[PDB]
């Protein structure tokens, strides 16, 4: 299916783009390969 | 102690206040689910009641 | 007493704020809604 980045820090320039995702962090503090608490991933 | 599942709990608080971070940081609720605020908080977003 | 009033609805805002002190006192107040 087609996928979404639905999440990102800032917001994105004109004619960007984004292709690395690094668990999205909601401001826990540790998001190294794992989505506990307010990490989520961030390609729906 | 209880809420009744028939009926609601749609208490009317209002004319104040509060850090949402507060309780988004805390960990003691199960799961966060919010419709309203995008990335974070509602800390920077005011409303009615 | 409470003579004015008899039901009461879902007030919101409740609000208790002032501290009290010839004719003397003028007690001039102006209400306006706006």
């Amino acid at each position: 299916n087609y996928l979404y980045r639905l999440f990102r820090k800032s917001n994105l320039k004109p004619f960007e783009r984004d292709i690395s995702t690094e668990i999205y962090q909601a401001g826990s503090t540790p998001c190294n390969g794992v989505e506990g608490f307010n990490c989520y991933f961030p390609l729906q | 102690r209880f809420a009744s599942v028939y009926a609601w709990n749609r208490k009317r608080i209002s004319n104040c206040v509060a850090d949402y971070s507060v309780l988004y940081n805390s960990a003691s609720f199960s799961t966060f689910k919010c419709y309203g605020v995008s990335p974070t908080k509602l800390n920077d977003l005011c409303f009615t009641n | 007493e409470f003579r004015v009033y008899s039901s009461a609805n879902n007030c919101t805002f409740e609000y208790v704020s002032q501290p009290f002190l010839n004719f003397k006192n003028l007690r001039e107040f102006v209400f306006k809604n706006i």
